[PDB]
C-alpha cells in the first residue's frame, strides 16, 4: 500500500502495482446514502445501476473495458477496468458518461427499465437476504432519523416514487469536483494519469459544495422483525462504535478480532481460541456469528451477528456473547491481545492487499475524500503493536462496560428476550 | 427425564401460539427517555379515565346496598325507641 496524490481543480490519486495485469480508472464521491433523505432514498443505487446499463455496458464492452459501482454509507464509485494500456481509453469512457450522458442514460426506456430492476433487486434482497437485511436495520434503528440510518439500496416505497427528476437533482448536488476524487490502481503510474486528464479541460458542474445537515446518533433500541416461517433466528447487536479517524479505531477493531468470526460446520473454526467458543459448543447455540467494528464519518457500530437453528437457547447465546464482552473491561488477558494483534493484521493485509484493482480504487478514494491519503499499512501494523490490554480496558470502559445497545432480528426470535434483559447484561455485578 | 401431559403453554421458544409474520415492533432504551415526569403529566391528567368507565357498575350496586343498610338501620332504630314499641311487638314475636 503506496499513495501518491497531486491537484489541478481535480484532486488525483492513484496507487502503482507493477505486478497488477490491468488498471482501473473512475471517480468516488464523498457521498452515500447517508447523503440522502427518507423520501429520495435508493437515489444513489439508483445512479450505480444506470451506469451499470445494459446500453452503457455494450459501449464499455466493444471498447474492452469492464464496469463498476460500489454505493456504500459515506461514498459512492463508479470506476472502469481494462488492460494496462487502454487506459487512455477508460478515461475517455469516464469523461463520455459523466459530462456528455446526461440525458443519454436517462431516456424514459433505459430509466424506467433500470428503476423495475433495483425494484425488484430490492423486492428479493428485503425477501430472502436475512443476515444483511438485519443488518441493515441494525443501522435503520441505531441512527433513527439521522443520516446512518437510511439503507444503502433505499427502500421500495421511496424507489417506485423516483423520477429522472430525482436523479438529476442529486447528481447536482453531489457529482461535483469538491466532492470527487478521481482514482487509478493497478499498473499505470502516477505522473501519466494525470496527462491524459489534462489532455482535455472544460469545467461543467464546478465551484459548487455539497450540502450539509444533521450529524449521526446513537440511540439505544430495537427492531423486531418475527417471522416464524423462516427456519432461522438472525440476530445483529451493537453498542456505538468508532468513527473513522478516532483514536481508538484500532483498538476497537482489536477488540472485534479477539470474538471474531465462527462457522460451526468448518472444522477449523471450532479450534480457534475464543473462549466464547467453550460455552456455546455445548449445546450448539448457534450456527456461526461475527464481530464487527463498523466506521464512518460521523459514528460507529461495534457488536455481531448471529445465525441459530436452537431456537430454544437464544438467552444462553446472547448471554454468554454479552458476558464475554464484559472482560473486555475486566479481565481481558494478554494472550488474548497478542492473538488478536496478529489476526487483525492479517485482515487487514487480505483488505488492503489483495491481488483486485477495483477493491483499491475504492478503498484509496473513500479514504483520501477524508483523511486526504489512504493509510500505509506499515503504519497500521505500528499502531497495532502498540495496543496494550490497559488501552483495550480503558475502551471497552467507554463503549461496553452499561452502555446503551441497538437490536435487531428476523426470523424464530420468540426466544429472544425483551430489551432491558439483554442490557442488563452489558454489565457485571460486583462488591 | 419422564414424559408430562400437553398444555396450553410452552416456553421461550416454542409458547404454543400461531405463527406469526408481518407484524415489526420497536423500542426505545429507557436510559434514552426523558428521566420518568409522567407521573403527573399523563397519568393525573389521563387520571378518572378508568373511572367514568366503570364507576357505574360499582356505584349502583353501591347505592343499592347502602340504601337497604340505612333503611334497615333506621327502621331497627325506631323500633327500638319509645315510639316504636307497639310496632316491636307486632313484627317481632
Ligand atoms: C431480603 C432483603 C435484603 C435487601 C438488601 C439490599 C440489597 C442491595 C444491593 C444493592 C446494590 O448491588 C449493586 O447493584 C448495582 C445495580 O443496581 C450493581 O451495578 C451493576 O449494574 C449497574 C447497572 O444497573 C452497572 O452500572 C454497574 O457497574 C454494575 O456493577 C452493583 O454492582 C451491585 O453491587
Amino acid at each position: 500500500a503506496e499513495v501518491t496524490q497531486l491537484s489541478n481543480g481535480i484532486v488525483v490519486a492513484t496507487e502503482h502495482n507493477p505486478s497488477a495485469h490491468t488498471a482501473s480508472v473512475g471517480v468516488v464521491f464523498g457521498s452515500g446514502a447517508a447523503n440522502e433523505n427518507p423520501y429520495n432514498n435508493g437515489v444513489s443505487n439508483l445512479w450505480k445501476n444506470i451506469f451499470l446499463s445494459k446500453e452503457n455496458s455494450a459501449v464499455a464492452a466493444k471498447e474492452g473495458l469492464a464496469l463498476s459501482s460500489n454505493i456504500s454509507r459515506d461514498f459512492q464509485s463508479y470506476i472502469v477496468s481494462s488492460l494496462p494500456g487502454s487506459t487512455d481509453k477508460s478515461l475517455d469512457f469516464l469523461n463520455q458518461s459523466f459530462i456528455q450522458q446526461k440525458a443519454n442514460l436517462l431516456s424514459s426506456s433505459n430509466f424506467e427499465a433500470t428503476k423495475k430492476s433495483v425494484l425488484k433487486q430490492v423486492q428479493d434482497f428485503e425477501d430472502n437476504d436475512h443476515p444483511n437485511r438485519v443488518l441493515e436495520h441494525l443501522h435503520s434503528t441505531a441512527f433513527q432519523n439521522t443520516p446512518l440510518s437510511l439503507p444503502t439500496r433505499g427502500t421500495l416505497e421511496s424507489l417506485e416514487n423516483l423520477v429522472v427528476a430525482d436523479l438529476e437533482s442529486f447528481a447536482n448536488n453531489h457529482f461535483l469536483n469538491s466532492n470527487a476524487v478521481v482514482v487509478g490502481t493497478g499498473n499505470i503510474k502516477h505522473e501519466d494519469l494525470v496527462n491524459s486528464i489534462e489532455s482535455k479541460n472544460l469545467s461543467l458542474q464546478t465551484g459548487t459544495k455539497p450540502v450539509l445537515k444533521k450529524k449521526a446518533a446513537f440511540l439505544g433500541s430495537e427492531v423486531r422483525l418475527r417471522d416464524d416461517t423462516l427456519p432461522k433466528a438472525w440476530i445483529s447487536l451493537a453498542v456505538e462504535g468508532e468513527p473513522v479517524n478516532s483514536p481508538n479505531y484500532f483498538v476497537a477493531k482489536l477488540a472485534a478480532q479477539i470474538f471474531g468470526s465462527y462457522n460451526a460446520f468448518e472444522p477449523a473454526s471450532r479450534l480457534q481460541g475464543i473462549k466464547l467458543l467453550d460455552n456455546i459448543q455445548e449445546y450448539q447455540l448457534c450456527d456461526n456469528f461475527n464481530h464487527f467494528s463498523l466506521s464512518y464519518k460521523d459514528s460507529g457500530l461495534w457488536g455481531f451477528s448471529t445465525a441459530t437453528r436452537n431456537v430454544t437457547m437464544i438467552d444462553d447465546l446472547i448471554h454468554f456473547t454479552l458476558k464475554q464482552w464484559n472482560r473486555l473491561t475486566i479481565s481481558v488477558t494478554d494472550t488474548e491481545v497478542e492473538r488478536a494483534k496478529s489476526l487483525l493484521k492479517l485482515q487487514l493485509g487480505q483488505l488492503y492487499e489483495s491481488g483486485n484493482p477495483v477493491n483499491d480504487a475504492n478503498l484509496l478514494g473513500a479514504e483520501v475524500l477524508i483523511k486526504g491519503s489512504k493509510l500505509s499499512l506499515g503504519e497500521a501494523f505500528k499502531k497495532i503493536d502498540a495496543i496494550t490490554v490497559k488501552d483495550v480496558k480503558a475502551w471497552a470502559g467507554k463503549r461496553l462496560w452499561d452502555q446503551d445497545i441497538a437490536i435487531a432480528g428476523t426470523g424464530q426470535i420468540e426466544g429472544l428476550l425483551d430489551y432491558m434483559r439483554i442490557r442488563s447484561d452489558m454489565s457485571m455485578m460486583r462488591w | 427425564g419422564p414424559p408430562s401431559g400437553k398444555t396450553y403453554m410452552g416456553w421461550w421458544g416454542h409458547m404454543g401460539g400461531p405463527k406469526q409474520k408481518g407484524i415489526t415492533s420497536y423500542a426505545v432504551s429507557p436510559y434514552a427517555q426523558k428521566p420518568l415526569q409522567g407521573i403527573f403529566h399523563n397519568a393525573v391528567f389521563n387520571s378518572f379515565r378508568r373511572f367514568k368507565s366503570q364507576f357505574l357498575y360499582v356505584l349502583i350496586p353501591a347505592g343499592i346496598y347502602w340504601y337497604w343498610w340505612k333503611n334497615g338501620n333506621e327502621y331497627n332504630e325506631f323500633l327500638y325507641s319509645k315510639a316504636g314499641r307497639e310496632e316491636l311487638e307486632r313484627v317481632n314475636v
